[PDB]
């Protein structure tokens, strides 16, 4: 029983042929205060996982805490803990779905949306959501918050269906995750122009880029507004 | 002040004439001609621009209205008392008709509209 | 819901109806009301479906386990208590049902105990209970006499259930019954309302006024 | 609380090749004690037929403002109301009480009288209308209808094979709404007849 | 619902889809939303119904009725005063939320007025439930001085991204372009990608299927 | 503020100079957290020289703005140019009159030439008060230190600007309900000018 | 809520009234005849809050009165009661609604046929050949559905009435303390004095 | 304050047939106006010849389901390997519902298969644990779309033979998996038409003594 | 609530109980009998909430039983309600409180008199020569206060309860289908079987 | 926070420097408008090097660092002088594990050798945030513009003390719920100092 205060707003998320991009922007509200701005949200487990969430900051940082003891646990009379027994990304999905659905069961939930981006290690692509609620739900797109508004639209005018997946590339898959992100700093209130974005490639790996900004914006036409409908000057 | 005039101004003379309407008559009858012709496949109105000097700019004068869209009058008799009727023609066409109906009303409703309303000047206080 | 059970002369007639309405929407025209808790006990549901059916079903179990310890079979007093008092057990809590837990034994002949979620638990002659209880009744009061036929009782059973699903929105779909003897239940059937109805009212001439 | 399931019933009309038809239950019910089965909520202005769903006491309300409103316009028209200006009417007749509505479902079924055109339509509580080419439902078992509707109806039948449509669709949809049902009555209207036939159906 | 407005060079095109619901259910798969208040002066609207057509249809029929008045083409900006005027009064009682778009003397106009009374001018501007599917996609696509063939894809590509993602909005594409010279375009069903298959079966039933009890013949003229 | 009409957030300010007043606000209109606008002119010409910054309801205001513009109208047909004290005065009367039904917070803002330029802020419950330079609107309260050691009196054209600009900005940084372009009208005895700044200038300053 | 029964045999209608008028915890009196003669052909019962009741009876009864005088005619029952329903339509969306639900029995003279009309509060008119208002139905139409014929005579239709009588006395928890039985026929209308055992 | 539930959407549908069922479902999940994915399978194989779908809440369906197949796997830990007939699954699944009477699974589940002597089942519950075996059933959004649909088709209720003044009912012969389809394809393009929770896809699964096998069909997607 | 009334003669305590048991609309039974002995010379009755009435009146019977045969003594009247009393008094504050009101009338063998013991669903226990629970006293204290003597007989006991009953089934809004009375005294307790008219 | 309890209101921060770290706050309690104590402390010791700025409850925020005090003292028994971070973390623990029915604004400032200075922020939630200075309190709002433009790294102590000392003095003039006198605590090597301003200094600023 209780109510989010420092807040991250969207994560969006898009599966290509060779892995999956994420991303959330760096943003931690207090209501309408843009309160702190070197916020990160994405978080990567090992090197086959980034695990995005939204919603309430003092849960994430809980979320992250589990994370971090789930891979030293793991590691333990583990001899292929940096092998054939390391964390998959569908082994932490589960353990967080589980976790979440418990803590709504008991009425106390970790107030928060999470994208489980990942790549298992046969190669096969991984995105998964979970939320406060427990409900999950898989597609090749996925956002929250805000994000499930305005950035699935986007993300699946490229990846409309699963066999458009194989037909994406990185470079396609980044451009449009880039320009979602733009889209939100302008429509949504509760955005920060800074954010992060991170790929996982079966070939290439994890890929983590840290402080993007929203570039090529345009808002050369408001010099031409004036009024509200009948002011000419 | 205020319109104490509550009586009417036309009243039966002894010999059943209504005084004010003939006069209306007579005021008609010193107007420009206006005419109308009813053919199989239309009708035609007609006046003349009987402009009251060279200086004056004729065309910002219609004597020929358009009521809707299916509809047009023209008169014979005091300019100003036409204009006025033509704005409430107009009026009552959406009033009493397009806004209930969604259509424009018949030619003899809307004729009948105008109708009473001049019945009424000739009635009212 | 319309469900009904009374005493006679050749035992015990429980008769219900068989709709499940959730809202105005019709969710089941063929709704089992009646919980057979083994060859000898008879309950009927009302209220919840899912409360009625469970405690009945655990009755039926509580009852073996009585017969299987004391070598004897259970009385409809015991049983009927049995449920009555797990029920009281809960109370607050939300359970819904109203129910006839009917038998006929050596010792007691027919019995029936209406018991219901708030604790009550109350032996009877007749009983009815649920949405169209009132219109079942009307025809039941005038029509009960001890000495009925267990020909003529099926019969009134039936012509209740169906008084009360024609004017009662919430009862219909059919009626099933049972005639509870000592040596257990017998089924009596499984009736359409919608072709009962037709056939009650050119035999009988009652709704006179419903056109057909 | 909710004036639209207080006293019951469905009304449906679909188009046909050259015909209309429209089709309600004769429910009437006060929550669940059925008041009568002689309700019938088909009413009809000359040639133009309007079905009404909803509180009964609007429904006969609008009934009488109707027949008073129809009337004038013939007298002062000098013709019958034709269903695509009836529907303005009614519309406008609705959207007058925008802030204190008639808690009803209107739906208008005819044929126009000078080009042929089949014609239904249907409205929410305040005037929106709803000109469809295919089906039109209202009532407590609206869900069930369009359900029935969907699957059931293809374009252009004839009159004969419309009435088994629509019949059935009111039928099954009405036995699945327990506020709905106690009898049907359909009509199949063409330019010249109008035909009315009363349904056999379960009575609980 | 989703609704579009996007300005081009020399005018403006409004879109809209055409599915209206009642809670969940469709109880119109081709309803339109696009009104005209004027020759070249259209309207699109969300919310309530009845409520954008009645309001539409009131400020429409007064400037007619203005028009034939003053001598003068209809002007955008007094049929937004007027709608604004109106919907401030009833303080969002009546929920019309509207995208008014025209040409007239002054040239093209593209505004946009919610159901309290505020308005808004733009280049492109969208409303309704799809509301934000249609402007990430004007956020993404739009760029000044489009072309009419330029306006009228974006306008759909919006309305599409509604008919998709907004389970608010569906079946087809109506559009309504305005041309500084040329006479309106309404497009109604410009575009239809949402045909349901052909049925599986033919439930048409053999006739006698349905019990009838009574037949007689109704009597209509008098 | 009525549930889910649009609300104007804002960051505005006007500030008194030298040569007369600049007017300042963001372009943020939000309902919720959707940006329903989010290039909003929030600086409205009430008379040639006397305009307004809007905050509250976005419906509110305009409806406030253009009754006082069409009162001013009138007022200048009849008796000549109004005073900014007279244009306050208006929207106060309405604002005060109607405090029930309305949230607008409305700063006034005026050039003439005997008074030189003028501010008056009119706040939620309808009062006036005539002040040096007034901020308001949600992102006003972030900057309540900034502009307090900043502002001085009689400042030039480019400080002014510079110091609306540079508050504005912090306004904007820190409040979600503001963002958008920086828009500022000059009066002076020279004129009117329409400045606008975008993010790329003022977010890093 | 009190109890109103009508029912409408071949040659009149019956309208059973219960007598009791209860305010909160005392049964104030035994005797009281919810019922107002309309015409001298038609008969109104009514249920429903307590001084909005009789206000709406009376002020019916007074308008009908009026015209009859005014005509020096009697109004058939159906346009008595299309009036009556007019009336309580109008108050539905008035400051203070009636609160009344009444049943119209009357004879028309014209047609030579009994007639009972039910209208709720509400102006939900139906005509029928028994009818009730309240819970009254609830205990009775079973009863009503089961026996009732078109054809029955007058004492036919009082052995009914007693019958729904007697299983409203068993099975509904309020003591209504009887009901006051009028017969309206051809003749006008009679108090039936023999209920209380017959 | 914190709502535990939520309503993801869904319809699904079991049928039986004479020695076959199906329980198909729409492949569609949203929340309020959004749709969450276009495939996200509902109906299941839970082993042993059995199918179950848990519709409404889809974290309370999941829950349940992953409790009813683990049921499976310990029943035949426990019993020798033992196969756990439908009808023992059905009261297996009474107590798994019933067993959070007083904080509820919002589901309405369904499980199908074949019953001990080789014929078609399916069987309904609530969210509580009431059951009951049955013919038809359609569950979730537009289960008062379907249902009326498939007691004219499935049932033949109303229905009667041409010529006999509706007194001989149309006679109850069944039908075979391939009719039964195309009750279900039409059942569900018909809902996708009127409803705006179903859509995207509709899965079916078949059961007969061979197995359990798959079938996917596309639906519309605005 | 149901009626539950008690009289304190000179050599007895009667007490007389309502036969009605009303589930909502309607009655369900008509023969109820609202009472338990709890030992051959002590009988209590009850009123009160659905189910705690009989489950705490059979518990209090049971509890009273057990001690008797474990000490082969009947307790006095005093001492079974004092034990009723700290009971009632334990449910008031606890989860879920009983809501059920009681009377005790026994005859006290060892004091040679009999004994009537009114209790509360609160634990509030008065001895009275005659008391109710309820509205039963609304009713019947006026005419109790009246005509009571404390050298009454059985007869005269009798008589008052039914001017008692009289007034109840006259001014009281529910039809409580009569009462069971029973008389307790030195030879035990016994049901008077005839009530419905003396 | 609970009916009538006392409030902290405050306008408190804590600023790391060259030399190390610097706590500062008003002084001011409240009970609605009632100042109970014009001046307490909300700099409160939780270790010689490590203190905190108190905010929100001033009973939640004194039982936690009661707490904390304790848990600092029975760690420094075992295992030696505890981190900034450390004690940062029991307070997290604290504020984190019992959300529901705390309200503690608490920001913790502490000096090491091997990591200078350190500033954490425990807003609202529980949440923990390392930053390079921090601001809180009711009367913080008003100078999130301020602090923002004029924080510079490495400032010394002199600055620093400047910087807090200008800075809540804005937060004072805003904020009716923070008065009094402005209390510094500096930690660096050297020691630990105590400052104190008061009124008739910071006011004209
Ligand atoms: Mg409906
Ligand atoms: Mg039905
Ligand atoms: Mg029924
Ligand atoms: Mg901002
Ligand atoms: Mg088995
Ligand atoms: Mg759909
Ligand atoms: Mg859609
Ligand atoms: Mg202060």
């Amino acid at each position: 029983t209780q109510q989010p205060i420092v807040t991250g707003t969207s994560v969006i998320s898009m599966k290509y042929d060779n892995g999956v991009i994420i991303a959330a922007d760096n943003l931690g509200s207090y209501g309408s205060l843009l309160r702190f701005n070197g916020v990160e949200r994405l978080i990567p487990v090992g090197d086959n996982t980034v695990v995005g969430i939204s919603g309430d900051i003092s849960d994430m940082q809980h979320i992250e805490r589990l994370l971090k003891d789930l891979v030293t646990e793991n590691a333990y009379d583990n001899p292929l803990a940096d092998a054939e027994e390391a964390l998959e990304p569908s082994y932490i999905f589960e353990y967080l779905a589980t976790v979440m659905y418990q803590r709504r069961s008991k009425m106390n939930p970790l107030w928060n949306a999470i994208i489980v981006a990942g790549v298992q290690s046969n190669g096969d692509q991984f995105l998964r959501y979970v939320n406060l609620l427990g409900v999950t739900y898989s597609s090749p797109t996925l956002a929250t918050g805000f994000g499930a508004h305005m950035a699935n639209p986007l993300l699946r005018k490229v990846v409309d269906r699963e066999s458009d997946i194989p037909k994406t590339t990185v470079q396609v898959a980044e451009e449009a995750i880039v320009n979602a992100m733009r889209v939100l700093y302008y429509r949504d209130a509760r955005s920060s122009r800074n954010f992060s974005l991170a790929i996982i490639d079966k070939n290439t790996g994890l890929t983590f880029k840290k402080n993007l900004q929203v570039e090529n914006m345009k808002w050369d036409f408001a010099k031409d507004i004036k009024g509200y409908g009948t002011q000419k000057i | 002040m205020t319109d104490r005039y509550s009586f009417s101004l036309t009243t039966f003379s002894p010999s059943g004439k209504l005084g004010q309407i003939d006069y209306a008559l007579t005021a008609v009858k010193q107007g420009v001609t206006s005419l109308g012709i009813k053919a199989t496949n239309g009708v035609v109105i007609a006046t003349e621009k009987k402009s009251s000097s060279p200086l004056a700019m004729s065309e910002t004068l219609s004597k020929v209205s358009l009521l809707t869209p299916d509809i047009g009058a023209v008169y014979s008799g005091m300019g100003p008392d036409y204009r006025v009727l033509v704005d409430k023609s107009r009026k009552v066409a959406h009033t009493s008709y397009k806004r209930i109906y969604g259509e424009y009303p018949p030619t003899k409703l809307l004729v009948s509209e105008v109708a009473k309303i001049m019945q009424e000047a000739t009635q009212s206080g | 819901t319309t469900t009904l059970a009374f005493r006679f002369q050749g035992g015990i007639i429980v008769a219900v109806d068989s709709r499940a309405t959730a809202g105005n929407w019709v969710a089941s025209q063929t709704v089992k009301r009646v919980i057979e808790i083994n060859p000898f006990l008879l309950g009927t549901m009302a209220g919840g479906a899912a409360d009625c059916q469970f405690w009945e079903t655990w009755l039926g179990s509580q009852c073996r386990l009585h017969e299987l310890r004391e070598k004897e079979r259970i009385s409809v007093a015991a049983a009927s208590k049995i449920l009555s008092n797990l029920v009281y057990q809960y109370k607050g809590a939300g359970l819904s049902m109203g129910t006839m837990i009917c038998g006929y034994t050596r010792k007691e002949g027919p019995t029936i105990y209406y018991v219901d979620s708030d604790g009550t638990r109350l032996k009877g002659d007749i009983f009815c209970v649920g949405s169209g209880q009132t219109f079942a009744y009307g025809v039941l009061d005038s029509n009960y006499k001890w000495d009925l036929s267990v020909e003529d009782a099926l019969y009134l059973g039936k012509r209740s259930i169906l008084a009360a699903a024609h004017r009662d929105a919430y009862s219909g779909g059919s009626v099933n019954l049972y005639h509870v003897t000592e040596d257990g239940w017998i089924y009596h059937g499984n009736h359409d309302v919608g072709e009962l109805f037709w056939k009650v009212k050119e035999e009988e001439g009652s709704f006179n006024n419903v056109i057909g | 609380s909710d004036p639209s399931s207080i006293n019951g019933g469905i009304v449906v009309a679909m188009t046909g090749k050259d015909c209309v038809a429209i089709a309600c239950d004769l429910r009437l019910g006060s929550q669940s004690l059925g008041v009568s089965n002689k309700f019938e909520k088909i009413f009809h202005y000359g040639h133009v037929f309007l079905g009404i769903t909803g509180l009964a006491t609007d429904v006969t309300t609008l009934n009488e403002m109707f027949r008073y409103k129809t009337n004038l316009y013939k007298l002062k028209e000098e013709r019958a109301i034709e269903p695509e200006t009836f529907t303005q009417l009614v519309s406008s007749s609705l959207y007058e009480r925008r802030f204190g509505p008639y808690f009803v479902g209107p739906v208008v079924a005819g044929i126009n009288s000078k080009s042929g055109k089949p014609f239904i339509a249907g409205f929410d509580l305040i005037g929106c209308i709803d000109e469809a080419k295919d089906f039109i439902v209202s009532g407590t078992a609206s869900d069930q209808l369009f359900g029935m509707c969907e699957s059931l109806y293809e374009p252009n039948l004839e009159p004969e094979d419309l009435f088994e449509t629509i019949s059935q669709a009111l039928l099954n949809a009405a036995d699945r709404d327990a506020l709905s049902g106690w009898g049907a009555v359909v009509y199949i209207i063409k330019k010249d007849e109008v035909v009315k036939r009363y349904l056999k159906m379960r009575q609980d | 619902t989703t609704i579009v407005g996007v300005k081009f060079n020399n005018g403006v095109v409004i879109a809209a889809d055409t599915r209206s619901t009642q809670g969940p259910i469709v109880a119109d798969k081709n309803c339109a939303k696009l009104h005209r208040i004027s020759p070249k002066i259209w309207c699109a609207g969300a919310g309530t119904a009845a409520d954008t057509e009645a309001v539409t249809q009131l400020i429409g029929s007064n400037i007619e009725l203005h028009s034939l008045y003053t001598s003068r083409e209809p002007r955008v900006v007094s049929a937004l005063q007027m709608l604004k005027q109106h919907l401030f009064k009833y303080q969002g009682h009546i929920g019309a939320y509207l995208i008014v778009a025209g040409v007239d003397p002054t040239g093209s106009h593209l505004f946009s007025i919610h159901a309290h009374g505020s308005t808004d001018v733009g280049y492109y501007l969208s409303l309704g439930s799809g509301s934000l599917a249609a402007m990430a996609v004007l956020e993404s696509h739009w760029k000044q001085d489009l072309t009419k063939e330029e306006a009228i894809k974006l306008a759909s590509d919006a309305i599409q991204a509604g008919i998709w993602n907004d389970l608010g909005s569906g079946s087809n594409v109506d559009v309504c372009v305005m041309e500084i010279g040329k006479d309106a375009e309404y497009l109604r069903n410009y575009l239809t990608p949402n045909v349901r298959e052909e049925k599986q079966k033919s439930y048409k039933f053999p006739r006698g299927t349905t019990a009838v009890l009574k037949e007689s013949i109704v009597n209509i003229c008098d | 503020l009525k549930k889910g009409e649009v609300s104007l957030g804002a960051s505005i300010m006007a500030v008194t100079f030298k040569d007369g007043v600049i007017l300042g606000a963001d372009s943020r209109t939000t309902t919720g957290a959707y940006i329903a606008n989010r290039v909003t002119d929030k600086l409205t010409r009430v008379h040639d020289k006397i305009w307004c910054c809007r905050s509250g309801s976005a419906a509110d205001t305009q409806a406030i703005a253009d009754i006082v513009q069409y009162h001013l109208e009138l007022y200048t047909s009849q008796y000549g140019t109004p005073s900014t004290e007279t244009a306050a005065s208006v929207f106060k009367e309405l604002c005060y009159e109607n405090k029930d039904n309305l949230t607008a917070g409305i700063i006034v803002a005026g050039y003439d030439d005997k008074n030189k330029g003028e501010v008056y802020t009119i706040p939620l419950g309808g009062s006036v008060h005539k002040l040096p330079y007034a901020i308001a609107g949600s992102g006003s309260t972030f900057i309540y230190g900034y502009c307090d050691k900043n502002f001085r009196e009689n400042m030039s054209k480019e400080e002014t600007v510079d110091f609306i600009k540079h508050s504005l900005s912090q306004a904007i940084k820190w409040d979600g309900s503001s963002g958008g372009v920086i828009r500022m009208v000059v009066l002076t005895a020279a004129g009117v000018e329409r400045l606008i700044f975008y993010p790329d200038e003022y977010e890093q300053l | 809520m009190d109890i109103i029964l009508g029912i409408r045999v071949q040659d009149s209608v019956i309208l059973a009234s219960s007598k009791a008028v209860t305010r909160g915890i005392s049964v104030l009196k035994d005797s009281d005849d919810k019922t107002r003669q309309l015409s001298p052909h038609t008969l109104m019962s009514f249920a429903g809050e307590a001084g909005d009741t009789v206000q709406f009876a009376e002020y019916i009864q007074a308008n009908i009165q009026l015209y009859s005088i005014r005509e020096d005619y009697e109004l058939s029952p159906q346009a008595v009661s299309s009036f009556v329903r007019q009336e309580l339509a109008k108050s539905i969306r008035s400051r203070r609604p009636y609160q009344v639900n009444v049943l119209i029995g009357g004879y028309d003279k014209k047609k030579n046929k009994p007639e009972l009309y039910q209208i709720d509060y509400l102006g939900t008119k139906v005509e029928l050949p028994y009818g009730a208002h309240g819970y009254s139905g609830f205990y009775t139409f079973s009863l009503l559905d089961h026996h009732y014929r078109p054809d029955m005579t007058t004492e036919e239709g009082l052995d009914l009435l007693k019958l729904c009588v007697q299983e409203l006395e068993k099975r509904m928890p309020m003591d209504f303390k009887g009901v006051i039985v009028k017969i309206v026929d051809k003749d006008g209308i009679r108090q039936v004095d023999d209920f209380q055992a017959q | 304050q914190f709502n535990p539930y939520g309503d993801n959407g869904g319809t699904i549908l079991g049928i039986a047939g004479e020695d076959f069922a199906v329980l198909a479902g729409d492949t569609r999940n949203i929340t309020d106006y959004s749709i969450n994915s276009r495939y996200e399978p509902k109906v299941f194989d839970c082993g042993d010849n059995i199918v179950m779908s848990a519709n409404g809440f889809a974290a309370d369906g999941d829950a349940l389901v992953k409790r009813f197949k683990n049921s499976v796997k310990w029943y035949h830990f426990d019993h020798n390997d033992k196969k756990l007939s439908i009808n023992s699954a059905a009261r297996n699944i009474q107590h798994l519902l019933y067993g959070k009477r007083f904080f509820p699974y919002y589901v309405h589940t369904i499980i199908a298969g074949l019953d001990e002597d080789g014929k078609g089942a399916v069987y309904s519950f609530d969210p509580v644990g009431s059951y009951e075996r049955e013919q038809c059933r359609a569950g979730g959004a537009a289960a008062s779309l379907i249902m009326p649909f498939l007691d004219n088709q499935v049932n033949f209720k109303n229905q009667y033979e041409p010529g006999t003044n509706g007194k001989v009912k149309k006679p109850l012969k069944y039908l075979s998996v391939e009719e039964v389809i195309k009750l279900v394809r039409d059942s569900f393009t018909s809902a996708t038409e009127r409803h705006i929770q179903v859509g995207d896809g509709l899965e079916i699964l078949i059961v007969t003594k061979d197995g359990v096998r798959k079938e996917f069909y596309e639906l519309k997607r605005d």
